[PDB]
RNA sequence: AUGCCCCGAAACCCCCGGGCUACACGCGCGCUACAAUGGGCGGGACAAUGGGACCCGACCUCGAAAGGGGAAGGGAAUCCCCUAAACCCGCCCUCAGUUCGGAUCGCGGGCUGCAACUCGCCCGCGUGAAGCUGGAAUCCCUAGUACCCGCGUGUCAUCAUCGCGC
RNA sequence: UUAAUUGGAUUCAACGCCGGGAACCUCACCGGGGGCGACGGCAGGAUGAAGGCCAGGCUGAAGGUCUUGCCGGACGCGCCGAGAGGAGGUGCAUGGCCGCCGUCAGCUCGUACCGUGAGGCGUCCACUUAAGUGUGGUAACGAGCGAGACCCGCGCCCCCAGUUGC
């Protein structure tokens, strides 16, 4: 077709597996997916907190992981690896998920900002923010902002140089939308 | 020898002469005579979308743009040199196409 | 005697009515077909994966 | 599962032919005889009385 | 995506046909346009962004054409669309509701699809309407912008006087 | 007006807006023909199918429907819990995303100080700037988001590279 259009036809396949993985690995806790794509075969190193539900019981998840990628992927030789998440606090996609668990419990907005805003900053970060859109368990729509360090700044620079996580935390009264933005050091 | 045109298209500003002056390294395993990287145009793809789903009133629509930037390198060398280059092409980032003529 | 048969036999092979997107299952947005097969609502979030840039 | 269908005749001691047998399916499958027209339930055919 | 509630031969599911453009009108947003500062005819000087393999289509033949037939190259600074249009010189016209203007419609035909009366576009021949400079009232823009001219792209079988862009 | 002209939007912040594709499709809406209910539970099993079918009679199509004669092998209708599905209802229940007021100069905090308190001060004052921008004064001293510089392009020169160039 073109060689201009060969960044729109590999990059899409990377999008497709990010959306499906995050959901089906909340049993283990999800954090990222480092996908390294070579013509030889796509080697996906899943970052997950628990290694024992991403390998399965006897290769139960492992068979699911082989069969999934092949539908999506033009590479019919996928290999799988599981690496561990070794700083849950460094990453914004394990603090979106950690904050979501605490909300789903009924642990209020400030009583869960002990462990997702006084622990993330201890780890190292130029800046972190938590934003929590919803109704704040009401009946009308409201948002609240908590801010530390530099992470909003003048221009696109220093606010589109972040690590970014969104989680859904389900309520029986609604949905609450969970944003945690860590900007690592740099 | 065999003439290869290595045509190298890249989405990154600084991965384009960094793999067009350091793909000379990858390439060379036997003697080679090599042409310095010749810039071809940026071929520009626009795709404009409405960010508004409703569209109503006044609105501002996002015009996007991806610029894919081209270098063309010629090399005259053995089969083995060409192979080094098509053996590895990283995650892409860098699309490598090869044209083969004597 | 027996219950009837019925099957899908709508001429979806031309027009907007032929199209679909793999990422939201519908084609009621203004679809894009050149390049990627996705819509405008799956290109508000998708676009900087694919190296599309916001800046002008 | 079932209920309720038989149309097979029962002979004693001897053999009878109820109907014609499909030549495209060999024996086993019996043609419906209307007058001049043959039906077959096995696969479904339109057949004429050869 | 999702709280809640309802629906279960159904507010589900399958299918053919219809309508969203119906129309005495009113309002929103555009376009064409009212002729001699002109049109026709002819000739000569000029593009740019982009897109392109059941796709762009060189070039060659038949058709005024819509289109068809044969066929080269090209998955792209390397080939194709592709020569832009405004512009200018000479002649012809002799200044009318028309040789303006394209409404409506007849007959002939092309194309897609199961099919274009209702709701497609395009051509040739005939038809040639309203309109002849706009009342109250009202809108836009600050420089490579506005006034003004064409071209490309999108969606995409098809409706563009649209949308994005040059 | 029509069988229906599907719905929303409806002052700015609705009206070439979702529709930057509107003959069936699309499609939600309308009209007519047929029809499925998972997974367990419930009576049923070979007493044959849930599936199939000539030929006319009927359907826009389907032994679908009837008269009529007839097969291959074997589990599911019906419902009751309870799901899939609904472009099914509610955006004054929401996430996500967007419009506008506003690319605005505003909007907050800590300690101190003042005041019973709400609060005030600082963020006022003079000068200055697109900017709560900067300077001097001051019962205050400093800090954050916004805006500036930051990011991207556009101009002129040098250098590298050369099938664009000739």
């Amino acid at each position: 077709m073109a060689i201009e259009r060969y960044f729109i036809r590999e990059a899409v396949r990377e999008m497709l597996i990010d959306e499906f993985l995050e959901k089906e690995l909340r049993r283990a806790g999800y954090g990222g997916l480092d996908i390294k794509k070579t013509p030889l075969g796509t080697k996906v190193i899943i970052f997950a907190a628990n290694p024992g539900y991403v390998i399965g019981r006897g290769g139960r998840r492992i068979r699911e992981l082989t069969r999934i990628l092949e539908k999506q992927f033009g590479l019919e030789n996928p290999q799988i690896e599981v690496e561990e998440i070794k700083n849950p606090y460094l990453n914004a996609k394990v603090q979106a998920v950690r904050l979501a668990q605490a909300l789903e419990r009924g642990i209020h907005f400030r009583r869960a900002a002990y462990a997702a805003l006084r622990a993330i900053m201890n780890n190292g970060a130029r800046g972190v923010e938590i934003r929590l859109s919803g109704k704040l368990t009401g009946e009308r729509a409201k948002s609240i902002r908590f801010y530390q360090g530099y992470l909003a700044k003048v221009g696109n620079p220093a606010e589109t140089l972040v690590s970014k996580g969104y989680a859904q935390a389900l309520l029986k009264l609604g949905v609450i939308g969970v944003k945690v933005a860590i900007m690592p050091p740099g | 020898m065999q003439k290869a045109r290595i045509k190298i298209a890249s989405t990154n500003v600084r991965s384009l002469d960094e793999v067009a002056n350091q793909i000379k390294q990858i390439a060379e395993r036997t003697g080679v005579r090599m042409s310095g990287p010749i810039p071809l145009p940026t071929k520009r793809i626009r795709i404009t979308t409405r960010k508004s789903p409703d569209g109503e009133g006044s609105a501002t629509f996002d015009r996007w743009e991806l610029r894919v930037h081209k270098r063309l390198i010629d090399i005259e060398a053995d089969e083995r040199a060409m192979r080094q280059i098509m053996r590895i092409r990283v995650p892409e980032d860098v699309t490598i196409e090869i044209e083969l003529i004597s | 005697m027996a219950k009837a048969d019925y099957n899908k036999r709508k001429p979806r092979k031309f027009g907007k009515g032929a199209r679909r997107c793999i990422r939201c299952g519908q084609y009621g947005p203004i679809i894009r077909i050149q390049g990627l097969m996705l819509c405008r609502h799956c290109f508000r979030e998708v676009a900087p994966k694919l190296g599309f840039r916001k800046y002008e | 599962m079932g209920q309720k269908w038989k149309l097979y005749e029962i002979k004693d001691g001897k053999v009878i032919r109820k109907n014609k047998f499909c030549p495209r399916c060999g024996p086993g499958v019996f043609m419906a005889d209307h007058g001049d027209r043959w039906a077959c339930g096995k696969c479904g055919y339109t057949e004429w009385k050869k």
